[PDB]
């Protein structure tokens, strides 16, 4: 039905929500050598998945990891510098990042507008009868 | 080709963790060291070097992971997901978990101790070995299991997950509940 | 994301490893029996879209 | 021999294509909101 | 037979349900920015079966320090499809009466 | 509902296909023996019966800018370029030559 | 239960960030 | 009798529905240097006509191509540049093609207004005397 | 027999409802990645039938895949990319939804005005003679 | 006797564009 | 009760201009040494409250002042430096102050959406039966 | 979905060894 | 299933599978 | 509305302070006897449900 | 206007000449 | 009738002599 | 009663 | 809070002492 | 006649040490005059 | 008695009206250093009133210059300059200006809404008992 | 009147 | 408003007030 639509549209708009944090936490560790939970931060993907389960919502599967080799950089002095003096550093690219950046607010907003578009036809379905 | 120590470097990050992810290594040198943890899940590494020693917990989710040697000294969990693991060795100091989730583990050693949770969801096993020890929670469902040993020891919740049980354990004490 | 995007960031990207790879040849200026190395481009794949197959 | 082709891109040329791509994809824009708005309007004929 | 219970169906619960859901949700965003507050989500099926509750959302994101599990994204969704089916409610249960008026006068 | 929503709507989706051919051009500004795709916009007339209005307009790719590319000279023996027009023959992995 | 503590910029902090005074991060559990 | 009102009002947003797909055509084929078969497009404009001699029907009487000349763009490499390395592309003009829009659109929109007063008058005659 | 108009606009009504449902899920799947190369989203669309054999119902006839080749991008960093650093994604077109938003909205609110215009009529039939 | 097809954008255009399938066409 | 929500929308938007004035008196006094009572300008922060135990309106039960310590500046000429030549300043964050701004204002503006909903359901009720 | 209990808080912790 | 390398929220424990990720 | 604000405003934040760090490293370059101060960020995950 | 032959479907040829 | 009118029908044309010689 | 808020009269 | 007294106006003075 | 009065807006909502109003003007806000 | 409310909301549109008057009048003379009068211009303001002893208009009782002293200017060359070498200008503040346009410009369309809602109030009375 | 009212007559 | 029974005189904006 049209409110089926809120369902499926409504998972969109919390799916977009969840890249766009997972993005923000990219550009955040961008710089960050150390991290606590003993792991150097590594940029974060959020995979999404139609579940199908006419209508398909879109739902987070789980955040996954990037599979880039960490960036080394020598920096013999620091004190987690290893033996041959090479601290490591995240991943991250920051173009995807602002490629993601962008995308996820564009699929957001069309997805308010189906919204929207479902929102009237059931309105009017309403004002038959009156 | 296998792993050298230049190419080790490349795969490590601060604290001394390594990650083979996708990577196209097959083999691992004898006398291994890892700082911290291991990750060689989606490898097609079939074999553990030996001597080998892990700082952190080991990951083999879905990997090509079939043999583990012997001796192998691993001080947090054990992760072999969806490997290719067919038995587990005798003597393995594990520090954590032993995850054996979707493998074709046929067999297990006897008088095995986990210090953590222990799965066999979905596994080939047909029986428990004897003198089984586990300290977290046992999870069995969906695997060939019907038959517990006369002595086993759990010290968590145990879950049938939809295998049926007929023949208890004589000699059992159960820190928590079981659940089918 | 649409295509185009996608298409540009390629390139954004193929020239970041650029500027890297030349980063370090600088770097290496007098480093002795050091060779330079240069960044070699290539297109990628051509898709028929108006057409099934 | 001795040297290497590069591309014959004309950076120029691609650019002014595309702020002329750009006016007339959003011209047409226009022309569909307007065709929609036409269509509201031409309801209320049944709106007895 | 013939009564008000089995003459209104269940609409005339209905409406007081989707009034209900309605506080709930402007709750939810009132206090969205206040920390500490946790998201609260009613159960349909125990106001039906009151009629013939007030539980907690689980988060999809973790809290920022604040502890509040309120998504304004879920929120306004949730809102408008309570509101657009209260609507219908009241035109469910508005022509019950609307009919019943009519088979009694007949005219 | 007037079919001249679809009327813009698919110049609209052809403008956005030649928008990314141009990309594609702009991301291979640096490849070595690339031929600049051309792009254009054809018109084709729905004919039938009515008034002659409806015209829809696709885009194409007429052809590829031949011109000869920047040469880089770089001192290296196994490095060649050709001279005005011509072409080098090779084989890909599938055993099929192609020009380059 | 009262449920209270400031919100915005100073709660969405990581605890080291002592912003947030120590009396009022202890209202953000429970009170009575 | 307002039941012609229907006819002239109809005949009327069908005129401007013909104008509005020209127009519609003519933004989307202001660029194309080719055609279908063999002839560059030309701006095209409908023909409206009133055959006076009650009401006049307004009829659309056929298309006819705009007499402006082809804007000759000088492409000499293009596959088809003439001797002269010159193209020619259609001679829309962006300026009164929007015009184009906007009138034909709010003409549209006001005989809408006529048919629907007109169909009330009808109404209130069929009540009169009771 | 005394409500045919009602089964055919609440035919359409049906009918263009499930269209909508199917825009949802294509724009909350157009950036879904999904696993593998075939497992792949894909554009989905309702196919409207009329069987002619007084009134014809239309009738929903099951949703087909779109047959356009998916979008191909390179990124050789996701874990569920293949050899060649590719990851194929669903081959969704934002113009074309949109279109088909403010197409299905449109029509089926069109509906809604004949459907209630259809009881007046019924209404009318029953005051004849009075 | 059916007539049957995708509504909307994926028809509405020249069947260059080879959107539909050819089996629903 | 939808009284009860205008009660919880309209103490919520009380509680969002209560923090907007605060942010604005924060930014007022970034850079005021002196104040009327002896002492230094520290960050406020309006507190938030819920009576949690159907409708609970959020209250402010008072302004607290952030605990950072205050930006001292070497200024030894300054009239007010103390023995070693430093003077304090408030400690406000400028980047944390935005952010008050534009969630304080757009927690504000949703809070009319809810309380402009709300009285359209009110008014619908008013309609029931009549 | 929905639940009996309250969801826990969030921890941000400057060092994972001490929660 | 689905994605093989998804991550996990609950802290580090090393002695508790966790069960907020999809571990099948 | 979205906690990516804050997320993003607490690692401003942090770089505007890791900033200030290297103005006083470049503060003290005259200065005898300066050990000069290293800054670095640390990442540290909000554990929880979701 | 009203015939009795079903009006002719479109054809939008990509080239003429094919045809 | 109007001069210069377009019409709804493919135009004949040269190439395939079936155009150039049927009226 | 937030221990330790701000007072609205002059100290 | 309806009272019965109107309220005293605000005072923003430049020293507290002389208020 | 027991009127408040005084210039609205930005004039008077300055603290009193701004000395923008006239000072005639600033005493018929305690409802003088 | 809601027409007693359009003789409030009333006074305070032309009340508004005034002071966006006096407004402009500010901004075109800040920097007019001569005067027809003789008498160099000051920044003016309105003075409202509020009779209160149910309804209390609100009444314009004079415009009223600024207190602040004049902007002096040192341009001993110009004709109007003093013995010391300094011309005079208005003393109009532009931010106070602005601050005014805003506050002035909503308050007017605010009593709108008080007016155009009260009128609603009144249609409705009429219809009471039918 | 206000006492610094300003008059809409010529000075 | 204040409705009068004369015509209100219209404005005079002079450049000097002297000449008017």
């Amino acid at each position: 039905s049209l409110f089926n639509v809120f369902n499926v549209t409504g998972s969109a708009m919390s799916a977009e929500s969840v890249r766009l944090n997972t993005t923000s936490s990219n550009l955040a560790n961008a710089d960050s050598v150390s991290s606590s939970a003993k792991d150097t931060y590594k940029a974060r993907h959020a995979v999404f998945g139609a579940e199908l389960s006419d209508t398909v919502p879109v739902k987070v599967m789980g955040i996954v990891e990037s599979d880039k080799p960490l960036s080394a950089e020598y920096n013999p002095d620091h004190p987690l510098a290893n033996e041959e003096g090479y601290i490591y550093k995240p991943n991250v690219n920051v173009m995807e990042e602002m490629a993601n950046m962008i995308s996820a607010s564009r699929a957001y907003q069309t997805n308010v507008q189906v919204a929207d578009s479902s929102k009237q036809m059931l309105l009017r379905t309403l004002q038959m009868g009156q | 080709y296998e792993l050298d120590y230049y190419s080790k470097f490349g795969h490590t990050d601060n604290y001394g963790n390594l990650d083979l992810r996708n990577k196209p290594y097959t083999q691992l040198p004898s006398g291994f060291v890892v700082k911290g943890n291991l990750n060689i899940s989606q490898t097609p590494i079939k074999k553990l070097p030996k001597g080998l020693d892990v700082g952190g917990s080991l990951e083999a989710t879905n990997s090509a992971l079939k043999t583990i040697r012997s001796g192998t000294k691993i001080k947090g969990y054990a992760n072999l997901l969806g490997s290719k693991i067919e038995s587990w060795p005798r003597g393995i100091k594990l520090g954590g978990y032993l995850n054996l989730t979707d493998t074709p583990l046929k067999t297990l050693p006897a008088k095995l101790r986990v210090k953590g949770d222990l799965s066999v969801i979905r596994t080939p096993i047909s029986a428990l070995p004897e003198g089984l020890v586990v300290d977290g929670n046992l999870y069995i469902g969906g695997s060939a299991l019907q038959v517990f040993p006369d002595t086993m020891t759990v010290k968590g919740n145990i879950f049938l997950g939809g295998n049926k049980i007929t023949k208890w354990p004589s000699n059992l004490t159960l820190g928590g509940a079981v659940a089918p | 994301m649409h295509p185009a995007l996608w298409v540009s960031k390629t390139g954004l990207d193929a020239q970041q490893t650029n500027i890297a790879t030349i980063s370090n040849n600088l770097a290496n200026a007098s480093t002795v029996g050091y060779k330079k190395s240069r960044a070699v481009f290539e297109d990628l794949f051509y898709q028929n879209i108006n057409q099934p197959g | 021999t001795g040297a290497i082709e590069g591309s014959n891109v004309n950076a120029v040329g691609e650019m002014t294509a595309l702020i002329d791509l750009q006016r007339q994809f959003e011209m047409q824009v226009k022309m569909m909101s307007t065709a929609e708005e036409m269509d509201k309007s031409s309801d209320s004929l049944l709106r007895m | 037979a013939i009564s008000f219970d089995n003459a209104l169906g269940i609409h005339q619960h209905t409406v007081g349900v989707r009034e209900r859901n309605a506080e709930v949700i402007s709750t939810n965003i009132a206090q969205a920015n206040t920390p500490g507050y946790k998201a609260r989500g009613l159960d349909f099926a125990k106001e039906l079966q009151a009629a013939t509750d007030k539980l907690y959302r689980l988060p999809t994101q973790p809290d920022t320090g604040d502890g509040n599990t309120v998504d304004l994204d879920l929120e306004r969704n949730l809102f408008m499809q309570n509101q657009i089916r209260h609507q219908a409610s009241l035109d469910f249960l508005g022509s019950k009466f609307k009919n019943l008026t009519k088979a009694i006068k007949g005219e | 509902m007037d079919r001249a929503l679809f009327l813009a709507m698919s110049g609209a989706k052809q403008n956005m296909q030649a928008l990314q051919l141009r990309a594609n051009n702009l991301a291979n500004v640096s490849t070595t023996g690339f031929r600049a795709d051309l792009a254009q916009a054809r018109s084709m007339q729905a004919y039938g019966e009515g008034h002659p209005s409806r015209v829809f307009s696709m885009t194409e790719r007429p052809g590829h800018n031949f011109a000869q590319g920047s040469v880089i000279t770089t001192g290296r023996d196994l490095d060649v370029t050709i001279e005005g027009s011509g072409w080098i023959s090779v084989l890909d992995h599938t055993g099929k030559e192609g020009l380059t | 239960n009262m449920v209270a503590g400031i919100p915005g910029a100073l709660s969405n902090q990581p605890p080291a960030d002592a912003s947030i005074p120590q009396d009022v991060a202890q209202m953000k559990d429970g009170s009575v």
